[PDB]
């Protein structure tokens, strides 16, 4: 039955992942990340203390933010002395916010937190930008009270009113204020406002922020960004990059002014067009054609082969088969395949072999 | 330092032997790989194309960061007399050794190849039930026997004879004993690998008039051969060379077919625990190790007192210790022991101790000691305990007619390094025996 | 310094090397290529002694392992050669056999797709297992593909390599690619070599190829980031366009499902996920550059 | 661990100064 | 507001308070504004961002706090005041403020001022703490306390207004006015001393209930209900996402700039089937010799473009003297802000910046003057060793602008005539 | 003692007053304060207006501290008089109705915490003499305690309180409570076929 219980476990788990349909989800994001360094942050309930960890967690969301959605951008904001801090602008550039999170890293938290402030800052910040981009605010808060200077109602309504989109991560227990502002914002879902448990549980809600948020569908703001793809030059003499104006090597050239830029993706300093790869959209699509879930079979038909489809694998004789099957092109796949098919692989590899 | 000292020995062989060694691609096939990551990298490349290359090209794949690398790489492929290198038309012209090529192209091509793999019986025998136990036992012999425990098969004169001409295990007949040295327990420390490289190595040196090819011949292709099955019988020193290896545990024979064992092939690459022991703060010792070869090893500076099947407990204790230094064996290498058979409790509570360490001030990074510091320093104490009294022999030089004189003889001492004390006072110097001669000589000079 | 585990995906198919004979006059060509790689396996397992082999091959209707055989023989190469190199070298050659009676027995079968890139992923998967048992292994991804051939359409199979790549990034697996055959580049797997520190090269001549497998695709793992690749080809990381099928350097991409386009599409509809765009949006990108009156 | 040690016993200023110019000549056009 | 693109254009105030304090800002706008002449309005329109967040530092203030409860006096005594702080007293007892504006320049300095409030039963009272007749107090600030008993009855209608029946408690008390039952005993009545006065312990219960209602009320400042509140939410339905799907249909043309049957197939298998089962020849695979030189020599050949590359791919270290460095950067810096504004307003789309195009087009043409004239400069004075070196260094730059002029030259054209 | 110098600095302290009116502003802004997460706290009497029919659910409402058994004043003549009738008339003793009289009120502070059962909040009863008064509550209070939260510490109940409002933070798996504790039409046409 220990076994067994294994074994339910995992059907249950499984039981979340059967349901998948393609989402419409907002590729191009523009994210404000907002951090509470307050008094409240200097406990010991997360090890060394609660700002420590977030601000470690932190680096770790924005490495992960970037590397799967290239072309989008962040800015990082906190909250401390009862005010609002700006920290790093909107900008697509992974290391700039990352040594910004290092060197707030050193400083002590203290003071009183201000959710009304943090969001007027983040209000502002997602003003300059386009109407294809999803703007996003992600609040890590870990106070239970808030000191404002005027209505928070008021300051909730403006944010529905610019179709921004916010996300809290609380600390000890629920806030009215951030359920309804989690609430109000989403079109009513409450699934939004997330208190962790423990340390564990934390670095899975970090994780889920990563990938986009599907869109409502009476928000349509559906439209045709131009881009462009340069061609990576190799130079022998150094040049000025028109981005930094510093002496590098080799630069992307932009396809509509020929100025030189030293890293993409990022929009070009002169014509004001994006500059990508390929490969960055490329990072997405299996966003967009999401994979259809692979389900056991039953141990009461037979077995088409003794190995795996994919990595040639036996699998365990042992009451639970441990095998599982794409419909697509019904070819059993060994129980750790399915885990590699469908989180770091995006294509499975028994429809590509098919013939059409 | 396994690849270093098989390397380092072949170093030394003479060119014209060289070129004789590399006729059997079995043995080809094993210097190949010992050289460095790049050196194989450049040798395939040579390999299948019969044109000299200009060492430019070669300098050209490497990187800028990895420009040291192409230094020893080359260093180690000329040392061996692999790449030939020619000189002609203002241009160092680059070559493989042609006896080298042949070889390394039959062996990959499966070409003509004399039968330097061998060849196989097709009578197989169980792996597990005879070869581990027979090379097992057959190892664990002469470790046993190494390391002084009572036994009762004693090994052949062979390998006695090796393990007493060298380094290994001092003995003296009006002693009547044989006991471990400061090697002896170095040895003990050392991985199977190379555990095994050591007294083969020893055995080749210790040869004399059986050619010195033959031997690598032989070594290196039982690498070659893979465990669990038959291969018929060959050169004539390599019959008497293959029953001498039979005493070390390296091939089983029944009694017209030899099979190699595990350390067969333990010996061309590589490949809680046994033997991790606590130690207390009371100078305890608990090791979880059911073997007798490490029981017979901790008795060399433990003194045991009891056991149970699944551990050894023990008490480090001054006699046991003062019985290891007399033997020569040294306190850095005992904590060596002790440090890496360590349990992992002990590992673990001292990562913890180091972190509280750092916690409170992370400034400083101080050393992980897994074991306590009391039980090292109390060693080392014994250690100069040992180390107090100071005795040279020698002579005394007194009554000098004049200061020039004795500063003079003294002086010279002093550069020749045979000096030990002197008193410009008492115009009196003391000298070790060894340079005494060469000062009276001086002297009279 | 360490073993590393090399993944040769090679493409064999009827209609891949017909055609490269017939353009040429070397009859038999993937004879030559299959001793040229029984020979280079030869030699990776001669690197060092803990490395592991895999060869996957890309058949007309399918996939299969020809390396390591199935738990589900006949003298093709001499038994005095060294062991361990036959015992991978003798089931290799059994398996092209077997793939040969198998593919020759569905010739008149309608093998309309390729299927290089299931093999490509079949390989990740493979090194990704292989990692995850042994415990400290590299690997690296060889494809020997066949280009003579004239390919029907390549695009579907963009998709899935791109995502290989990704994929290869995570793990370390730089991926090599040989090509034999007319095109001097294939724009989907020269970008595959680049992005994943990878060496291409393509080779018109089948014969002399071990000096190219032995010089150019010998780099193991270790020693990559000390060793300058050969690669002479310059890759844009460009994609085709949706309706017009030409290489787009400044366009337009669709927000929703981010697919190029190099013109407006007609309707101003995306045709890829059914979209309308706002004609009010659509019309400021029509709008002609401002020059004074 | 103190066993082998011996024992114990007996210029941005003109930058800033012609912007505050330039200002100033600004705030007296515009007036 | 004080946040949108129009005012912080025309605040000049906060244009010239970033601009002070950010440096590498500083050197671009002396270049290009002061020399060169682009418009000031033009050259903030690239970054109000900048200008926005250096307004939201300043222009945001802490929320309303019990300020005189955190003031611990902690023989001498010393008490530690900030600037924060006496803002913050200020604003939460304006009698403070009232007795502080009228007597800091006239009578005593704000030092004896602040000792004198702290001495008094004026902060004692405003703490919510019960004033004891025994202290002696400070003789000056008494004189305010009658002045709050008026500004304390000013509050309370400041604060009184209808209330909501659901919570309002003086109808329950009012729903039978001819109740009369038995006096509730003096545990259920506010506490009173012998000679039947109030003890004064309820005045500070309402001190703390004004400061907490005073507080709510400051933060609604000018900067039906009922039924939604008694349904029990949990007996309705759940919420129903309302996400849109999208449903990805694949099919492009091909990438655009002998036919074998299965009988040739068929064969070709055939024959390579037959010289595999006859024999296989691993030796053959070395090359004759002839090959092998000519593929070694195409290997080197790529090598060697690679390892050119490779060697050479905090600003790389440079060959120019400093001083002519420093002025390329500032000619390249200054090159690139007008092709920014030329191309922001080239691309807009709208003919009424028709002007602002012809100004940044004449601006790009003294760049590529102004580019040939330090060219010039550099070869005479230097002799041509670094004007090599420095047409390299802005040559991407100098063929960006005159692109840029060639396109307008060449729209112009087909527009004009 | 300087202990509300503490409070204010988490939330704001609005107390009961004997004015009707004053009162109802202080449910007001007390109110107000605790949906903008400013956070308040309400010093009421067990036995006054407050108690007798306002309602603190919800964010309301989330800790209820009975500070004490609300008895009344003992030495009173009319209590002692009616405890005297009610002992001869209807054979009650006077410790029993004046304990039946404290825990009629303290359950009735502690029932206007919940309004559905989505609602959650923490009730502590603070007196040693509580102890022994388990069985007297009503019986859906009295199911929900503990044995071991029969006479606890300050600390132990900070505790536990930590842990509960952590655990009651967490999305509620709808199919714990699908047919269970809230039933659709189809659940109860079944109890109505089971029971029958
Ligand atoms: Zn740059
Ligand atoms: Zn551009
Ligand atoms: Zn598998
Ligand atoms: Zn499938
Ligand atoms: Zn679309």
């Amino acid at each position: 039955a220990s076994l067994v219980a294994s074994i339910v476990e995992a059907r249950k788990k499984r039981t979340a992942k059967k349901n998948i349909t393609p989402y419409q989800r907002g590729i191009i994001r523009s994210l404000i990340l907002t951090l509470d360094c307050s008094e409240a942050m200097l406990e010991k309930d997360l090890r060394p203390n609660r700002h420590a960890m977030i601000i470690q967690y932190a680096i770790d969301f924005v490495h992960e933010f970037f590397d799967q959605n290239p072309i989008s951008q962040m800015g990082i904001i906190i909250m401390r002395n009862g005010l609002a801090q700006l920290v790093s602008q909107v900008s697509g550039n992974p290391q700039d916010h990352i040594d910004a999170l290092k060197s707030i890293r050193k400083q002590e938290p203290k003071g009183n937190p201000s959710l009304q402030n943090a969001l007027e800052m983040a209000r502002g910040l997602l003003l300059p930008v386009p109407a294809h981009c999803t703007r996003e605010v992600l609040i890590v808060f870990g106070s239970l009270s808030t000191t404002d200077p005027g209505d928070i109602h008021q300051t909730i309504d403006s944010l529905v009113s610019e179709k921004i989109r916010v996300k809290v991560l609380g600390l000890s227990a629920q806030v009215a204020i951030c359920k309804e502002l989690c609430k109000a914002t989403n079109y009513g879902d409450e699934s939004f406002y997330k208190i962790l448990l423990d340390e564990t549980h934390l670095k899975e809600l970090f994780n889920e922020a990563v990938t986009p948020l599907p869109v409502n569908k009476i928000n349509k703001g559906f439209t045709l960004v131009k881009m462009g793809f340069p061609t990576r030059i190799f130079e022998d003499t150094p040049t000025f990059c028109s981005c930094h104006s510093k002496l590098v090597y080799g630069g992307y050239f932009c396809p509509n002014c020929h100025s030189k830029v030293c890293s993409l993706p990022t929009v070009c300093p002169c014509c004001d067009l994006m500059l990508i790869l390929s490969t960055h959209l490329a990072r997405s699509y299996h966003h967009l054609m999401p994979l259809k879930t692979f389900a056991e079979v039953p141990t009461t038909e037979k077995f088409r082969s003794e190995d795996c489809f994919s990595c040639q694998s036996r699998f365990p004789i042992l009451l639970t088969s441990s095998r599982y099957r794409c419909e697509d092109c019904k070819q059993e796949f060994c129980v750790d395949c399915d885990v590699f098919i469908h989180e770091i692989l995006h294509n499975c590899p028994g429809c590509e072999s098919k013939p059409v | 330092s396994l690849k270093h000292s098989v390397t380092q020995y072949l170093e030394e062989i003479p060119q014209q032997v060289q070129n004789r060694l590399y006729t059997s691609p079995a043995t080809c096939l094993a210097i190949y790989r010992i050289l460095p990551p790049l050196a194989k990298f450049f040798i395939m490349a040579m390999v299948f194309n019969e044109n000299e290359v200009p060492l430019l090209d070669l300098d050209k794949w490497v990187n800028s960061n990895g420009k040291l690398q192409f230094q020893n790489a080359i260093k180690s492929m000329k040392s061996l007399h692999l790449l030939i290198p020619n000189k002609s038309s203002g241009t160092l012209m680059i070559n493989l050794n042609p006896t080298f090529k042949i070889s390394l192209r039959n062996a990959l091509t499966g070409g003509e190849v004399q039968n330097s793999f061998g060849v196989v019986v097709e009578e197989n025998v169980v792996s597990l039930d005879l070869l581990d136990e027979y090379s097992a036992n057959k190892w664990e012999t002469i470790l046993h026997f190494m390391v002084g425990t009572p036994l009762a098969k004693i090994p052949s004169e062979k390998v006695l004879n090796l393990l007493k001409h060298s380094k290994l295990m001092e003995e003296v007949n009006s002693t009547g004993e044989f006991k471990i040295t400061n090697e002896g327990f170095q040895f003990l420390l050392q991985e199977i690998n190379s555990q095994l490289w050591t007294l083969l190595l020893q055995y080749l040196k210790m040869i004399e008039t059986m050619d010195l090819v033959d031997v690598l011949h032989f070594i290196f292709m039982l690498g070659a051969l893979e465990v669990g099955k038959a291969y018929k019988i060959l050169s004539e020193t390599q019959r008497i060379m293959l029953q001498d290896m039979r005493d070390y545990g390296l091939v089983f024979q029944k009694h017209s077919i030899f099979y190699p064992t595990k350390l067969a092939l333990m010996l061309t690459s590589d490949t809680i625990p046994d033997g991790s022991l606590i130690v207390e703060t009371n100078f305890k010792i608990y090791s979880y190790s059911n073997s007798p070869l490490q029981i017979a090893v901790l008795s060399l500076f433990v003194h045991l007192k009891a056991r149970f099947v699944n551990m050894v407990l023990g008490q480090i204790t001054r006699e046991s210790i003062r019985r290891a230094l007399t033997n020569g064996i040294t306190a850095d290498q005992i904590i060596a022991y002790l440090e890496t058979h360590a349990h992992p409790q002990m590992r673990r509570l001292a990562e913890e101790k180091l972190e509280k360490k750092l916690e409170l001030d992370p400034n400083c990074k101080e050393p992980l000691q897994v074991l306590p510091p009391t039980v090292v320093d109390q060693i080392r104490l014994w250690q100069l305990e040992l180390d107090r009294v100071i005795t040279y022999e020698g002579s005394l030089y007194s009554d000098f007619e004049t200061s020039q004189e004795y500063n003079l003889l003294s002086k010279y001492a002093q550069d020749i390094g045979v000096l030990l004390w002197k008193d410009d006072k008492k115009k009196k110097f003391f000298i070790s025996k060894e340079g005494n001669s060469q000062v009276l000589d001086f002297a009279k000079r | 310094e360490s073993p590393s585990l090399l993944t040769v995906i090679i493409e064999i198919a009827p209609k891949l090397w017909t055609t490269f004979d017939e353009e040429g006059n070397e009859k038999g060509s993937i004879i030559k290529v299959l001793e040229a790689l029984i020979v280079f396996l030869n030699a990776h397992l001669a690197f060092n002694s803990a490395n592991k082999v895999a060869v996957i091959a890309a058949y007309s209707q399918g996939i299969k392992y020809l390396y390591p055989e199935s738990t589900s023989d006949l003298k093709i190469i001499n038994s005095d050669m060294y062991r361990r190199f036959r015992n991978v070298d003798e089931t290799l050659v059994e398996e092209i056999y077997k793939l040969f009676e198998l593919e020759k027995k569905q010739i008149e079968q309608n093998s309309q797709r390729s299927t290089l890139a299931g093999a490509m992923s079949a390989g990740l998967t493979y090194v990704n297992r292989i990692s995850k048992e042994s415990v400290s292994l590299k690997s690296r991804l060889l494809v020997l593909t066949c280009g003579s051939g004239s390919s029907k359409d390549e695009i579907f199979q963009y998709i899935p390599i791109m995502n290989c790549i990704f994929s290869a990034t995570k793990m370390k697996c730089p991926i090599d690619v040989v090509k034999i055959g007319g095109s001097k580049e294939s724009t989907f797997l020269q970008q595959t070599t680049d992005a994943t520190n990878g060496v291409y090269l393509h080779v018109e001549s089948t014969e002399g190829l071990i000096q190219y497998l032995a010089t150019a695709m010998f780099i193991d793992p270790s020693l990559r980031p000390i060793i300058v690749k050969p690669n002479h080809g310059s890759v844009d990381f460009r994609t085709s366009c949706y309706l017009t099928g030409r290489v787009v350097a400044v366009g337009f991409i669709c927000s929703v499902c981010l697919c190029v386009l190099s013109i407006i599409p007609p309707g101003n509809k995306c045709p890829a996920c059914d979209s309308q765009f706002d004609e009010h949006v659509i019309a400021k990108l029509k709008r002609k550059p401002v020059v004074p009156r | 661990s103190t066993i082998g040690k011996t024992a114990l016993g007996r210029e941005e200023r003109e930058n800033e100064k012609t912007l505050n110019d330039y200002y100033a000549a600004l705030a007296k056009k515009q007036a | 507001d004080s946040l949108s693109k129009e005012k912080l254009l025309t605040n000049l105030k906060l244009q010239q308070s970033l601009l002070k304090g950010n440096k590498v800002l500083m050197k671009v706008f002396q270049e290009t504004v002061i020399n060169a002449g682009l418009p000031p309005s033009e050259f903030w329109s690239t970054r109000i961002p900048l200008l926005r967040a250096f307004a939201l530092s300043t222009s945001q203030k802490v929320g309303p706090y019990n300020v005189l409860s955190t003031i611990k006096p902690v023989n001498k005594v010393n008490v530690n005041l900030s600037r924060e702080k006496i803002l913050n007293i200020f604003e939460n007892y304006p009698i403070v403020k009232k007795a502080y504006t009228d007597n800091v320049p006239k009578n005593f300095k704000e030092p004896e001022f602040w000792a004198r409030f702290f001495s008094s039963k004026l902060f004692r009272k405003l703490r919510g703490e019960k004033i004891m007749q025994n202290d002696r107090g400070d003789v000056i600030i008494d004189r305010y306390l009658t002045l709050d008993q008026e500004f304390d009855r000013k509050d309370d209608d400041m604060l009184l207004h209808p209330v909501k029946k659901i919570i309002d408690l003086d109808g329950n008390i009012q729903d039978d006015p001819v109740v009369r039952g038995n006096r509730p005993d003096f545990t259920m009545q506010p506490g009173v001393d012998i000679n039947g006065n109030s003890d004064g312990t309820v005045d500070i219960l309402k001190g703390m209930n004004r400061l907490s209602e005073k507080m709510i009320m400051a933060l609604k400042n000018e900067y039906n209900d009922e039924r939604n509140e008694l349904k029990i939410d949990d007996l309705n339905e759940s919420y129903k996402t309302n996400y849109a799907i999208i449903h990805l249909k694949r099919n492009a043309h091909e990438k655009t700039t002998l036919k074998v049957s299965n009988q040739q197939m068929l064969q070709q298998l055939s024959l390579v089937m037959d010289n595999l089962i006859n024999k296989l020849d691993l030796n053959q695979v070395v090359p004759n010799n002839e090959v092998s030189n000519k593929i070694n020599k195409r290997v080197i050949t790529a090598i060697k473009i690679n390892a050119k590359q490779a060697k050479h791919n905090l600003e790389v270290k440079s060959t120019l003297p400093i001083d002519l460095l420093e002025s390329c950067r500032m000619l390249h810096t200054t090159c690139c802000e007008f092709l920014k504004h030329f191309y922001i307003h080239f691309q807009s789309g709208e003919q009424k910046q028709a002007s602002t195009v012809k100004k940044l087009y004449n601006h790009l043409k003294d760049c590529i003057e102004k580019l040939n004239e330090l060219f010039q400069d550099v070869l005479n004075g230097d002799g041509e060793s670094m004007s090599n070196t420095c047409t390299a260094y802005l040559k991407p730059v100098l063929n960006s602008i005159t692109l840029a002029t060639h396109k307008y030259d060449e729209y112009f054209n087909e527009y004009n005539n | 003692m300087g202990i509300l110098d503490e409070v204010w600095k988490h939330k704001l302290i609005l107390v009961e007053t004997p004015d009707a009116q004053e009162t109802s502003l202080a449910l007001e802004t007390y109110r107000k304060a605790c949906s903008n997460g400013r956070g308040a706290i309400l010093l009421s009497v067990a036995r006054g207006k407050v108690s007798e029919g306002i309602d603190f659910d919800h964010q309301y409402g989330r800790t209820v501290l009975m500070i004490g058994i609300p008895f009344q004043y003992t030495e009173s003549r009319i209590l002692k008089a009616r405890l005297e009738f009610m002992r001869e008339n209807y054979r009650i003793r006077e410790n029993d109705f004046l304990s039946f009289d404290a825990m009629r009120h303290a359950a009735q502070c502690l029932g206007r915490v919940l309004r559905g059962k989505d609602d959650y909040g923490v009730m502590v009863l603070a007196d040693r003499r509580f102890s022994r008064k388990r069985s007297q509550l009503p019986k859906w209070i009295a199911q929900g305690l503990s044995d071991a939260d029969l006479n606890l510490s300050t600390d132990m109940a900070i505790s536990n309180t930590k842990q509960f409002l952590r655990t009651m933070a967490q999305p509620t798996d709808p199919k714990d409570q699908e047919g269970v504790s809230v039933w659709s039409y189809e659940d109860l046409i079944k109890h109505q076929n089971s029971r029958k």
